């Protein structure tokens, strides 16, 4: 119950409406530019209407604020093995006469060929001159025909999800909530938008941070016991023997048993030598585990530690190492969203209970109050400084807030306003100060932080002594003479001993 | 291309007897025309009546159609095999399906190589094949007495010879073996092949098998053939010109007798003779035309095989519900030692987690049961609302929630910029007086010696080695009062000594 960073939203685009008993409804187009702020907090959008006296919320919040990477293409990679069959012949029948009769070899040239099935996968049919004559099981002192042809299967099942990218953009994930009652969590990208849930449409602006050094580089991920790493690999389509990406495939349903159609593959990866009367091959192939720069789950290339977060969408971040900066600001586009007010005014009292917390922080300072309405209205305490809103219940009851203050003592008062009874009330406390946190061995993390706060940090008067002496104009200066004279009569009367220890080396021992 | 013997028969009678001859070149004349479907069909089934109307050998439909091993002649089909004397094909049983294969309208009967052997189908007179092939319809169509050729047909293409017997011992181990190469068949036609506790609804797959003939046959996937002519003793088979075959006694005789005409090939391992002839020639004949016989290199050890073919077959495929899962952990805790949460877990160890703080995040360092993890000290004030989320080992996905109680008003710094700013608790109240003696001490104690340099100036001595420079500067200054003097009285006497004129 919560908010910050005020916008007031945009009114006078508003189209009001009547009918169903009361709940006047609305609906609105427009736009915003709530800021980022630190990942804990939120920003707002609180709606008016120029007639009904109740107003409804609509708040961003931020957990993560990572550097996850973007996503040009996904494909599957199946491990392959290499297989191999051979058939011989004589030169005595009528359907060969002399290797291949055309030009180059067409279909099969002979049935039982292991390319008639369902599992065979991808193959490349060839001919070729072997040893004829008695010594080998031919009729006739010719060389004999050779006809063989391999394959690659998939043999236990392990499976490779792939998406080659090289951005590494910053990115959030955010808790997006409708007025009435709705909640849903998302992940916007710097740049580009999120989809229309119900006519809010939210998209995130960064400082593009350069990273020290990302090659092309791609998240490999296995789908079995879900271990994730880094490695080279080629964009989508063509296959360049070296790197991951030679047996391309596209579709999870007939990855794991390659099939003829659905995806491609290069040749000179099953190449075949013939032996005097079979043949046997040997697989080119390198397998995705063992490739080059095959980094693991916790790595630290460059300045940033790419550790793993648990996600849906881009199982991949990066962060920092002490605190870091990131200047963004969200955009909320608003297109059809539909509110309802109560149109009715309903009491509204209260008082504060206590103020307590940090000095200028990344917090704030957290405000306690008690309210008693009869209504479902939304209030705002607003003050000198921030304003903050919230939705208060049925009854009585009690409420945190978040306001920022500057000094030591809280003297001011607001004017807390809930449907159309706009009162007043109090403040009073005490703060402390508390600097920025510093960085300790052991923790990692995993944060962009988008906000610090620098530029005041000096010692203050009134305030170095109300803990050190009385309190009071002439009390001061009365401490001030007391403290002076508390220490100038021993200090000068030890010079009488001085001399007793400062002769001893310059005199007789 | 398919006449092995003589051309097609005509036949008169409408039952006839088909006498058993004993040549076996009499034999193989008589399977070109087309008898053995009769044979099996007047001996069992009842029917009256000869197949195979005027069309001979060739003419018999595939269902493969375009294919091997029928464009030559040489090949054996199973009914061949059958009638020459090796294992009895198996009666028509209920328990067997028909695979879904090619129309069979018009059909009279086909048979079928099943994983125990060989089947065959057919019906009684005056009923045909359907469309599918359930029951057999009655059709005035098929009541003239005379069948064609092209109502017997065959399923996949088979090679069948004699094979060389082999011990059990170097069997069992295929079987294995070729067990592991699908896990995923479990039951082929009601005979077991694996452990599955499943089943599921059988499907027609196309695939090759072998036959050694100790078990129920052999899957073959992947194998490397190979055709040898071999042709040792006894392989060919011949007639004479029109009348037929020769008779039993000739094909006994003409292999140690000596004059025997026949083809250069047979002539020269015969033992044929030559000499003066006339057109008496006693059965000359050739060679069988066929490729030969086929081996089998499967990984090492080689098996001549009693029967090759590739054909379709009923199979079912494993299946298995694994969608399962499991939730979130077992009754997981969260503490609070200092500075940092502290997980715990009780099912397995920790694979990865990340912790969200109230303005934080943080990495699991994963690997132990109770890790520890720790955030950035200086700011955990407050109460919190730690939440975390992670996975385990054995695919498990848990989070969870939690808080505890940290200090409000206490930073406990010793000499930084905290405390400055921050005079009224800072840690021990009773710490400022420290700091304000010791820097009032200091502040005497560092201006007693301004008072010493005000009266006693430390630059007197220094006062010494500048005059030294003002002396030579002033030197310098002073030098120029000699050149203006000797330069000019110079130039005076000589002014002087031309100026008398
Ligand atoms: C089909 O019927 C014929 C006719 O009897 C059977 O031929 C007999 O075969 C046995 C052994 O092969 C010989 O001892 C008999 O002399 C044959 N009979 C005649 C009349 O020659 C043949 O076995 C039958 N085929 C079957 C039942 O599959
Ligand atoms: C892998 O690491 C080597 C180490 O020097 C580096 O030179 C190379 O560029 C890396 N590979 C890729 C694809 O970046
Ligand atoms: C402030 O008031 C709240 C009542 O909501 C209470 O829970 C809390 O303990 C109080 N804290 C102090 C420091 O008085
Ligand atoms: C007002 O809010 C309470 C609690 O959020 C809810 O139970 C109640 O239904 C709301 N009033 C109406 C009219 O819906
Ligand atoms: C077959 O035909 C011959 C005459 O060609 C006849 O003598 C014989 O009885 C017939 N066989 C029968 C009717 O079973």
């Amino acid at each position: 119950e919560s908010c910050d960073e005020m916008v007031h939203a945009d009114s006078k685009l508003v189209s009001c409406r009547q009918g169903s008993g009361n709940m006047k409804e609305c609906v609105t187009t427009g736009r915003a530019l709530l800021p980022a702020v630190n990942p804990g907090q939120e920003a707002c959008l609180h709606f008016t209407a120029p007639g009904s006296p109740d107003s409804k919320c609509l708040k961003i919040k931020v957990k993560r604020i990572n550097l996850k990477c973007k996503k040009s293409s996904s494909y599957f990679v199946p491990d392959a093995r290499s297989r191999c069959t051979s058939v011989r012949r004589c030169r005595w029948a009528g359907d060969c006469q002399s290797g291949c009769p055309p030009h180059s070899t067409s279909n099969s040239f002979s049935d039982d060929w292991a390319g008639k099935m369902d599992r065979a996968g991808l193959g490349f049919s060839g001919c070729s001159d072997g040893c004829g004559g008695a010594a080998c099981g031919c009729f006739n002192a010719a060389p004999s025909c050779i006809f063989w042809r391999k394959w690659v299967e998939n043999p236990h099942g392990i499976i490779w999800k792939v998406s080659p990218c090289a951005a590494w953009v910053p990115s959030a994930v955010i808790e997006l909530t409708m007025p009435s009652g709705e909640v849903r969590t998302f992940h916007p990208m710097s740049g580009i938008p999120t989809q229309v849930f119900k006519g809010v449409s939210v998209t995130y602006l960064g400082s593009d941070m350069e990273v020290s050094g990302l090659t092309d580089l791609c998240e490999i991920e296995e789908l079995k016991s879900k271990k994730l790493a880094l490695a080279p690999c080629n964009q989508a389509g063509m296959g360049v023997v070296g790197k991951v990406g030679e047996i391309q495939c596209s579709s999870e349903e007939s990855a794991r048993t390659i099939k003829k159609d659905g995806c491609i593959w290069n040749a000179d990866l099953v190449g075949i030598e013939l032996r005097v009367d079979d043949a046997v091959c040997y697989s080119k192939i390198t397998s995705v585990e063992a490739v080059a720069n095959y980094s693991a789950i916790p790595t630290t290339i460059g300045g940033l530690r790419f550790e793993r977060s648990h996600d849906s969408l881009g199982k991949i971040s990066g962060s920092p190492l002490d605190i870091t900066a990131i200047r963004g600001s969200f955009s909320v586009n608003y297109r059809g969203l539909r509110l309802s007010l109560s149109e009715i005014t309903a009491t509204c009292t209260g008082e504060v209970t206590n103020v307590s917390g940090c000095y200028s922080c990344m917090t704030g300072a957290k405000v306690s109050i008690k309210l008693h309405s009869s209504k479902n209205s939304t209030a705002h305490v607003r003050c000198k400084g921030d304003e903050t809103a919230f939705s208060v219940l049925e009854g009585v009851h009690s409420y945190t807030v978040s306001l920022s203050f500057d000094h030591a003592v809280v003297d001011e008062q607001c004017q807390l306003n809930c449907g159309g009874h706009e009162s007043q009330v109090t403040l009073k406390g005490n703060l402390i100060f508390l600097d920025v946190p510093k960085f300790v061995d052991g923790s990692y993390m995993q944060t962009y932080h988008s906000s610090v706060p620098t530029g005041a940090n000096i010692p203050s008067p009134t305030d170095w002594l109300n803990a050190l002496f009385g309190n009071g104009l002439s009390r001061w200066i009365l401490g001030v003479i007391g403290v002076l004279l508390g220490g100038l009569a021993l200090f000068f009367l030890i010079m009488s001993l001085f001399k007793l220890g400062t002769k001893q080396v310059f005199r007789s021992r | 291309s398919g006449p092995i013997i003589c051309a097609g028969p005509i036949h008169s009678n409408k039952s006839a007897n088909i006498p058993h001859l004993l040549g076996y070149s009499e034999k193989i004349c008589q399977i070109d025309r087309l008898i053995h479907v009769s044979s099996w069909l007047r001996n069992h089934s009842q029917f009256q009546g000869y197949v195979g109307q005027r069309g001979g050998r060739s003419q018999v439909s595939y269902y493969p159609a375009e294919n091997s091993y029928s464009r030559w002649s040489g090949l054996l089909s199973p009914c061949d095999a059958d009638w020459l004397g090796m294992l009895v094909v198996k009666k028509a049983k209920g328990s067997d399906m028909i695979v879904p294969g090619p129309s069979y309208k018009g059909k009279v009967f086909f048979e079928r190589p099943t994983f125990d052997g060989y089947v065959g189908w057919g019906c009684s007179s005056g009923k045909s094949r359907t469309e599918s092939g359930e029951l057999c319809s009655s059709d005035s169509g098929t009541s003239s007495g005379l069948l064609p050729s092209d109502r017997v047909l065959w399923i996949g293409d088979v090679a069948c010879q004699p094979m060389t017997p082999i011990p059990e011992e170097t069997f069992l181990e295929l079987k294995s073996f070729s067990q592991s190469e699908f896990p995923d068949i479990c039951k082929i036609d009601g005979v077991v092949f694996n452990q599955c506790e499943g089943e599921s609804l059988p499907q027609p797959f196309d695939v090759a098998w072998m036959d050694v003939g100790h078990s129920h046959k052999i899957i073959m996937r992947e194998h490397k053939t190979k055709w040898v002519q071999e042709s040792s003793s006894k392989d060919f088979v011949c007639y004479k010109a029109g009348t037929g075959p020769c008779s039993e006694s000739e094909e006994k005789t003409c292999k140690t007798s000596g004059s025997c005409r026949g083809d250069m090939q047979f002539c020269k391992v015969a033992g044929c003779e030559h000499g003066e002839e006339a057109s008496e020639a006693k059965c000359r004949c050739s060679l069988v035309h066929k490729p030969g016989e086929v081996v089998v290199s499967y990984g090492g050890m080689r098996v001549r095989p009693k029967c090759y073919g590739f054909s379709r077959m009923m199979a079912t495929l494993e299946v298995n519900p694994p969608e399962q899962r499991t939730g979130q952990c077992t009754g997981c805790h969260l503490e609070c030692i200092n500075g940092g949460v502290r997980l715990i877990t009780l099912t397995s160890e920790l694979k990865s987690a990340t912790v969200c703080a109230s303005h934080f995040c943080s990495s699991a360092t994963s690997g132990k049961k109770s890790t520890e993890i720790q955030f950035h000290s200086g700011s955990l004030v407050g109460r919190t609302a730690i939440h975390v989320k992670g996975a385990l080992v054995d695919g498990t996905e848990f989070t969870f929630e939690g808080s505890c109680m940290f200090p409000d008003g206490c930073d406990a710094v010793d000499c930084t910029f905290c405390r400055e700013f921050l005079k009224n608790p800072q840690c021990y109240p009773a710490k400022k007086w420290l700091f304000i003696i010791i820097v009032i001490l200091l502040g005497y104690a560092g201006l007693m010696l301004l008072t010493n340099v005000l009266k006693a100036i430390g630059i007197w001595g220094s006062w010494v080695i500048a005059p030294v420079k003002l002396i030579f500067a002033i030197i310098k200054k002073l030098m120029r009062t000699v050149s203006c003097l000797m330069g000019k009285l110079m130039d005076r006497g000589r002014q002087v000594i031309h100026e008398e004129i």
